[PDB]
């Protein structure tokens, strides 16, 4: 046997043990312990829990019957024209013996990959053996999914995870996987994670494996950041009105290899968090978008980095 | 067929103006070898009159029974949209600014369909075809780059005459492999024997001062002085030399703006003026021809030694609203700081 | 002082002198919603206004130059001073001005048409409603065409649609 | 024997000790190598610092020369690496064992920043489905060009560029190895201005070698280009020095009879700007003329007005450098 | 025997027909005697001579009957992206070497890469080719063909040896824009040539397609100085002194009078922009006055290249230039 990631190894198996969009997960437990649950399509960024949360409420909804009421399809499959008509409408007619309140479940993650014609056609299998079966789609952009689709389920919207859910499910991590740690590698990983679980999952057992140990450098040598302590220098010598110190960061940063896109994004990410005037921060805000179309258009070179700085500069000094 | 479309000239000789640029563009398309043009000038000057008059001289008398045609395009994104084109036998005009931002497509796919195209005929129709690609100041610049490669691969086949109002918005690689043909706008003595021409062959009787004033207020643009003469045969057909020319609303709206920044410079004033504004730009005037309005109305209430900033401030606003993508803000912008330039004119 | 009046001795300099000719010396080393709908409503009735021009007039400018100078003062064109007459009783020259009119019409393809009201009346008004292109609310009113005119403009430009009708039919 | 290749082929790193700068990763990997416990990498950094050389280093050291072919699957961006490639030789490689030995396999995907997104998308399942069979390797240039599950299903390395303090060892074994006289000065030339890695300055040698046989700065600056401080320090005195028609001209002389282009007058003037002891008011004015003057060159401007600019940038300041004195 | 574009027929058919540049002459010739052809950068100044002197080394390396198989040229009249580069480029250095000349001349090992017109390139697309130039060096070589040599990353710059491109005087391009016309029995005064070659500023085909579309203009008749100004979009210098004397005025209304009239001229004002940045060089303004009103005329190009208007932005110059004129009177 082989030890799996934390990712694989540390998927919650209860409603219970999900965190992130606490009205959600409860609704989810409710339909869970009670049952006749609807039509649920679930929306948001991925890494959120979707795929996760569907496989929970489906194992609590069936218990033993999971290898008869519950029809699973991904990406990986065809899910095309014939699969919908042959495949689906006959687990649709299909006779499973189940408990009251309880549905059998067709999964169909990723429908974003799923034909126009495909969902055209699941509308009046959807309908009329709604009776027997229920669907459960999980999706990342929700414009892929149709009008006649999204009308039929009731629409769930998964919002981005915070530091504090984030941070609860890590030190459970941790604790279960008895890792040392300090504070500002768990600020730095939660940091470079985004709101992303999955990422910051991956994160924790690069720096266990790497070190072992949990500090700042530690995850920033691992992780390879742009090392956000150095552009947040960089945009206190901006505030400062210092164009040497901070153009200095700026050569230290480009002798490094990071691209422009990269440094300008963590550049944008250390000044949503800046402390300073609000309307010089709006303004540092407006500049910073200014010289990220320019990035974005095509050009970009030590030359703009410089004036993005300068300007910087020339907007504490006009008033 | 109004008095700016039943009264304009069928060949380069019967122009009424510019006569002299009109025998060096005869004698440049007679030899058959003529380079790619780039027609342009300020609006009315006569620009489409005489790219006209050029495929007039170019091909028969078989240019001017046009066609509408409606194409279909894929963009990258796998959205379909429809274009209009006027075409005929023997050149094409597209106007790709009304695709937006697919107008790259325009280029690179519809373009390759007439280069790539042999002409059906060679002995009625000449060994090229014209594309007229109208306002390419309004093109991307991602369409001009797409546009010096297929102008220049199908030399042999397609030619262009780029019409503009601003060659500064078309990039110099465009503008090195093609002829610079430049279009001055008629001068006040140009318009008003113009006008009288065409009253004179309309049986009317127009006195000068008229004629003159009509000249005055279209701020030499051909089209609008015969447009607003029509409108004062219609008005009052006795011609007087105090007569009142029917100014348009846009002009009137503007005017009203300008004296109620005027009268009272307040943020109700401004909101007042915003909803003019914005019965202008729901109108569908285009933001450009609203600034320059605006200003031309502006300063001539304004001292001398105002004139200068607000015509600076005026030309950076609509850089700022061609930059961007709504045009209100930067017209409320540009009020906004036109009315607290005059506060502090008025208030010291 | 970044700038030195005196050369260095051993660090490398670069020169700069003014246009004096002075040396220095260096260190080298809900309104929004409803005004965007009533665009887009404003636009779709241009688009659908320019589809309906004949091809022969269609070229011979843009739709942003028959917005701003060929439709105000066309809608100047379309109204003349009209008397309640029959057109037996007409003279020669409004006869032809009749005609000139409905050509012009016909060229920009306006119809006149019959609508309903709430208050009980028949009004006429143009297919393509131009007139909310041109009118400001802010602007003084015109006396507009009585109903015995537009009637007649109406019918006239029907039997001139079935003379070109006819036409074609006897050139072909 | 003797082999007609370029330098930077015929001088490789077959082993892992013969790798320069990257200590640290070069351990890791190494105590990744000797327990068998090889995870899932994506290499990525500035371009030419020896990744591609320490991925072969590490398929030639696990992997014999007898089975080679059975154990490394390499795909660079010259081979077609569509969706079909993912369902085909790399699905059945991944799911398939070895003929001749057992053991894990290796798929190399070189220059995979461009790579489509439904093959990106594809290859996760292709990753952690048969993560026991065989371990996948990308080597990008930007990390951006990915999705982040990728970027979260490989152990991320950013192979850094080579400091100077450590790259001069490497170019004393190759000048050893090739016989060449080298002096100090010619050494800091290599060192300074030959983009900060070992993948160019064989190169600079080699071509140097190829052109003149000798290599001195002086035969450097007149076969590769970037032109001399000398020559960069009278087109900036011009600027500073002399007044606007003169300066004008001159300039104009220069860039109409060497061909200097103005983009790279301004990189280059730019990163003389930071040398130049300005006034700090003075040179942020100057940073935002001169990125004003790129900006304006990166679009469909006229050049000959742009290098009118940059003079006028350095003319406006002519008279405060001399006032504040 | 019909008239052909007139910057085809007279291109130098070999190498001694290349003018002042002896270097690159001595060179080319030495590699048609035999000798070792290192990697080329040709770099310099527009109109002297990169494509034509390497075209007629390609001719007299292979003749008619081998330029289709071993020479690529490279230019911005076709797409070049990082594929491109990757696929064609590589594709073609890796092809084998076959065929021979029939007419008895030698023909030599290796194919030609003439890449002209590289600052089109971006970093990626020219580190794109240098496993291409070096790998494949024994079977093909590449001539990088620049007006800008600095915009080759230093990489691809050390990768291939210098050849500098010397400009031409102006009485040596005199005469073959004069040696045109004549041949085309069309006349043109010395004024309106010297003015022509004043204008096109060393740039010799730009020249001769000026007097090809000049005459065009004329139809066979005198090329006078306004057909040389009109064929330019030049605008008179009088106008621009009418500009210069309207801002000396200091009043808005002759200046709005003026700038109307160039509007209404039809005037380019891109062309303005350089015209009057030529006459501000050329004239004895004081350094800050200089200055402001150059960078004013990039700050005004930067705008125009962004699409705003041309009549606010030629009244905000002109009033700011009307303010630099009469700040000091
Ligand atoms: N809210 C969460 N609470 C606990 N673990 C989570 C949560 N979200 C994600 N995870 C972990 O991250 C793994 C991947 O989450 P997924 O559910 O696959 O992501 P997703 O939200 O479904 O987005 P996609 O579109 O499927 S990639 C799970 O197996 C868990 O181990
Ligand atoms: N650490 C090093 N020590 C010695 N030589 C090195 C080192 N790194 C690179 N080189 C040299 O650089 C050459 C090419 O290196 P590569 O690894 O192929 O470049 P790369 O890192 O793959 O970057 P790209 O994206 O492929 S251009 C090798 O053949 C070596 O000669
Ligand atoms: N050295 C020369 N000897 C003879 N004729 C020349 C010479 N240089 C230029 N010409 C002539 O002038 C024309 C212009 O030369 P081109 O090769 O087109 O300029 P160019 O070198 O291509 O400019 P760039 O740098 O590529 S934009 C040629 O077609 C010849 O007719
Ligand atoms: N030479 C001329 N003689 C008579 N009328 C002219 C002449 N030139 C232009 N016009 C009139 O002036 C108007 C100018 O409009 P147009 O030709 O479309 O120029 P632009 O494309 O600049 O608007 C036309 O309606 C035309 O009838
Ligand atoms: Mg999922
Ligand atoms: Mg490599
Ligand atoms: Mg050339």
């Amino acid at each position: 046997h082989y030890e799996l990631p934390w990712v694989e190894k540390y998927r919650p198996v209860k409603l219970n043990e999900i965190v992130g969009n606490e009205d959600t997960v409860s609704r989810l437990e409710v339909f869970a312990r009670e049952g006749n649950v609807p039509n649920i399509i679930i929306a948001g960024p991925p890494g959120t829990g979707k795929t996760t949360s569907i496989l929970c409420l489906a194992r609590a909804l069936l218990g033993p019957a999971l290898k008869d009421a519950m029809l699973e399809l991904n990406a990986s499959n065809d899910r095309g024209i014939d699969v919908v008509r042959n495949k689906i409408k006959m687990f649709a007619q299909q006779k499973v013996t189940l408990p009251k309140g309880r549905h059998k479940i067709i999964i169909l993650d990723e429908a974003d990959s799923m034909t126009d014609g495909a969902q055209q056609a699941l509308r009046r299998t959807m309908e009329i053996y709604s009776k027997t079966t229920r669907f459960a789609l999980a999706c990342n952009a929700s414009d892929k999914i149709i009008e006649p689709i999204q009308s039929r389920c009731a629409v769930l919207r998964y919002t981005k995870l915070t530091d504090a859910q984030i941070l609860t499910r890590l030190m459970n991590v941790i604790e279960k996987e008895r890792v040392p740690y300090t504070d500002d590698g768990l600020e730095a990983i939660i940091f470079t994670a985004q709101g992303d679980m999955r990422q910051a999952l991956n994160n924790l057992q690069s720096t266990f494996s790497g070190f072992g140990f949990i500090n700042s450098e530690n995850v920033f040598k691992v992780c390879d950041e742009p090392h956000p302590l150095l552009v947040k220098e960089m945009i206190q010598h901006c505030v400062n009105a210092n164009i040497d110190e901070a153009y200095k960061i700026l050569a230290h940063l480009w002798h490094l290899g990071y691209s422009p896109e990269d440094i300008i994004g963590n550049i944008f990410r250390v000044c949503k968090t800046f402390q300073m005037a609000e309307y010089l921060k709006l303004e540092f805000i407006k500049e910073i978008g200014y010289t990220h179309m320019k990035i974005a258009e095509g050009v970009n070179s030590l030359l703009q980095m410089a004036g993005l700085l300068a300007r910087l500069c020339q907007k504490t000094m006009a008033p | 067929s109004l008095w700016v479309d039943k009264y304009r000239p069928c060949s380069l000789g019967r122009l009424d103006y510019h006569k002299e640029q009109a025998a060096q563009l005869r004698n440049l398309v007679q030899c058959g070898d003529f380079p790619h043009l780039l027609v342009y000038g300020p609006s009315g000057a006569g620009k489409k009159t005489r790219i006209m008059c050029i495929l007039r001289e170019l091909y028969g008398v078989g240019v001017e029974k046009l066609r509408i045609e409606h194409q279909t395009i894929t963009t990258p994104s796998k959205k379909k949209i429809e274009i209009s084109t006027i075409a005929s036998n023997y050149h094409l005009e597209v106007n790709p600014s009304d695709a937006g931002n697919s107008d790259r497509v325009v280029i690179q796919e519809m373009l390759k369909t007439v280069a790539q195209s042999q002409q059906l005929e060679t002995n009625s129709q000449r060994d090229f075809k014209v594309v007229l690609l109208t306002e390419v100041d309004k093109l991307t610049k991602d369409a001009q780059h797409a546009l010096r490669r297929t102008m220049e691969k199908y030399m042999s086949t397609c030619r262009l005459i780029l019409c503009c109002n601003s060659t500064s918005k078309v990039i110099p690689p465009i503008r090195s492999r093609c002829l610079a043909v430049r279009v001055p706008a008629p001068s006040i003595e140009d318009i008003c024997h113009v006008l009288s021409t065409v009253c004179k062959k309309e049986g009317l009787n127009l006195p000068s001062q008229l004629a003159h004033r009509l000249a005055e207020k279209s701020c030499r643009n051909l089209r609008k002085a015969l447009l607003m003469c029509e409108a004062c045969r219609v008005q009052q057909y006795p011609f007087t030399a105090d007569q009142e020319i029917p100014e348009t609303d846009w002009e009137v709206y503007l005017r009203e703006t300008a004296n109620a920044i005027v009268s009272q410079q307040t943020p109700q004033r401004l909101l007042e003026v915003r909803g003019r504004l914005y019965e202008l730009l729901t109108h569908c005037i285009p933001p450009e021809i609203i600034m320059k309005g605006l200003l031309s109305e502006l300063l001539h209430n304004c001292d001398g030694q105002l004139k200068g900033e607000v015509a600076q401030m005026a030309a950076y606003y609509e850089h700022r609203l061609q930059l961007g993508s709504k045009a209100i803000y930067h017209l409320e912008a540009f009020v906004a700081k036109f009315m607290a330039l005059y506060k502090k004119f008025m208030e010291d | 002082n970044p700038v030195l009046r005196r050369p260095p001795i051993l660090e490398d300099y670069v020169h700069v002198t003014s246009t004096e000719g002075v040396r220095a010396y260096l260190v080298l080393r809900s309104s929004q919603q409803e005004a965007q709908n009533r665009m887009s409503q404003m636009r779709n009735l241009i688009q659908t206004l320019v589809s309906g021009i004949a091809p022969a007039t269609r070229s011979r400018a843009t739709p942003q130059a028959l917005l701003l100078d060929a439709l105000c003062l066309l809608l100047d064109i379309l109204a003349p001073k009209l008397r309640p007459v029959s057109t037996q009783l007409y003279s020669t020259r409004e006869k032809q001005q009749l005609a000139s009119l409905v050509g012009t019409m016909l060229a920009y393809s306006l119809t006149y048409r019959q609508e309903r009201t709430p208050d009980g009346q028949y009004i006429y008004r143009l297919e393509p409603n131009v007139e909310e292109l041109c009118r400001f609310p802010e602007l003084p009113a015109r006396k507009p065409l009585t109903y015995q005119t537009k009637q007649l403009i109406a019918r006239e430009i029907e039997v001139e649609k079935m003379r070109r009708a006819e036409a074609s039919a006897r050139v072909e | 024997k003797i082999r007609n290749l370029p330098w930077v082929e015929k001088y490789r790193p077959q082993t892992l000790n013969d790798l320069i700068s990257h200590q640290d990763i070069l351990s890791t990997i190494q105590k990744f190598i000797n327990e068998d416990r090889l995870p899932h990498l994506l290499l990525y950094g500035p371009p030419g610092t020896g990744k591609t050389s320490t991925i072969l280093a590490c398929a030639k050291q696990l992997y014999k020369d007898k089975e080679f072919g059975s154990m490394v699957l390499e795909l660079n961006a010259s081979d077609d690496r569509g969706i079909d490639i993912i369902r085909g030789p790399i699905l059945s490689f991944a799911s398939t064992r070895t003929i001749f030995k057992k053991g894990f396999k290796l798929v190399i995907l070189d220059e995979a920043d461009a790579m489509t997104q439904d093959a990106q998308n594809a290859l996760r399942r292709v990753i952690e489905k048969f993560t026991e069979n065989t371990r996948f390797c990308l080597i990008c240039n930007y990390l951006s060009k990915i999705i982040p599950a990728l970027q979260s299903r490989c152990t991320r390395f950013r192979f850094g560029p080579l400091t100077p303090e450590l790259m001069v060892p490497r170019l004393e074994h190759v000048v050893e190895e090739e016989k060449v006289d080298i002096s100090e000065d010619g050494m800091k030339a290599l060192v300074t201005l030959s983009s900060g890695d070992m993948r160019r300055a064989l190169n600079i040698l080699q071509s140097t070698n190829m052109a003149f046989g000798k290599v001195t700065e002086e035969t450097v600056y007149t076969c590769t280009g970037h032109p001399l401080k000398s020559d960069i320090a009278n087109i900036l005195d011009w600027m500073l020095n002399q007044d606007f028609t003169t300066a004008y001209r001159n300039i104009t002389e220069l860039k109409t009879l060497k061909g200097l282009a103005l983009h790279d007058i301004l990189t280059e003037i730019h990163l003389f700007v930071h040398r130049v002891d300005f006034p700090s008011s003075v040179r942020i004015h100057l940073l935002t003329k001169m990125a004003d003057i790129e900006y304006r060159l990166s679009v469909g401007t006229n050049e000959k007005i742009q290098l009118s600019s940059l003079i006028a940038a350095f003319q406006v300041t002519r008279d405060l450098i001399v006032a504040e004195a | 025997a019909k008239p052909v574009p007139w910057v085809e027929k007279y291109r130098p058919k070999c190498v001694d027909e290349v003018a002042f540049q002896e270097e690159v002459v001595a060179v080319l010739k030495k590699s048609l005697e035999g000798a070792d052809l290192p990697n080329l950068l040709f770099y310099g100044p527009p109109g002297t001579g990169k494509t034509s002197t390497i075209l007629a080394a390609a001719r007299e390396l292979f003749g008619p009957e081998l330029f289709r198989l071993r020479v690529l040229e490279l230019n911005a009249s076709d797409e070049r992206g990082i594929q491109v580069v990757r696929e064609k480029v590589k594709n073609f250095a890796q092809l084998t070497v076959s065929g021979s000349r029939s007419d008895g001349k030698p023909c030599p090992p290796f194919k030609i890469v003439i890449l002209d017109e590289a600052d089109s390139m971006t970093s990626a697309a020219q580190a794109a080719l240098r496993r291409t130039m070096e790998k494949e060096s024994k079977t093909t070589r590449f001539c990088l063909i620049c007006n800008y040599v600095s915009r080759i990353i230093e990489p691809l710059t050390s990768r291939c040896s210098k050849f500098r491109f010397k400009p031409l005087s102006d009485k040596i391009q005199q005469q073959r824009l004069l040696d045109i016309a004549k041949k085309e029995n069309v006349k043109i005064s010395d004024e309106g040539i010297a003015y022509l070659v004043k204008v096109s500023e060393g740039d010799l085909r730009k020249a001769i397609t000026f007097l090809q579309s000049a005459t065009r203009l004329t139809g066979g008749k005198e090329i006078t100085e306004k057909v040389i100004t009109d064929i330019a979009g030049v605008i008179p210098a009088e106008k621009i002194d009418g500009v210069f004397a309207a801002c000396q005025s200091g009043s808005f209304d002759k200046l709005e009078a003026v700038v109307k009239d160039l509007i209404d001229e039809g005037h380019a004002a891109t062309q303005l922009v350089n015209q009057l940045h030529d006459v501000v060089v050329e004239n004895n303004l004081s350094d800050k006055q200089k200055s402001i009103i150059t960078e004013k005329l990039a700050e005004v190009d930067k705008c125009l290249a962004d699409g705003a208007d041309e009549h606010l932005q030629l009244i905000s110059l002109c009033a700011t230039v009307m303010q630099q004129l009469s700040q000091n009177c």
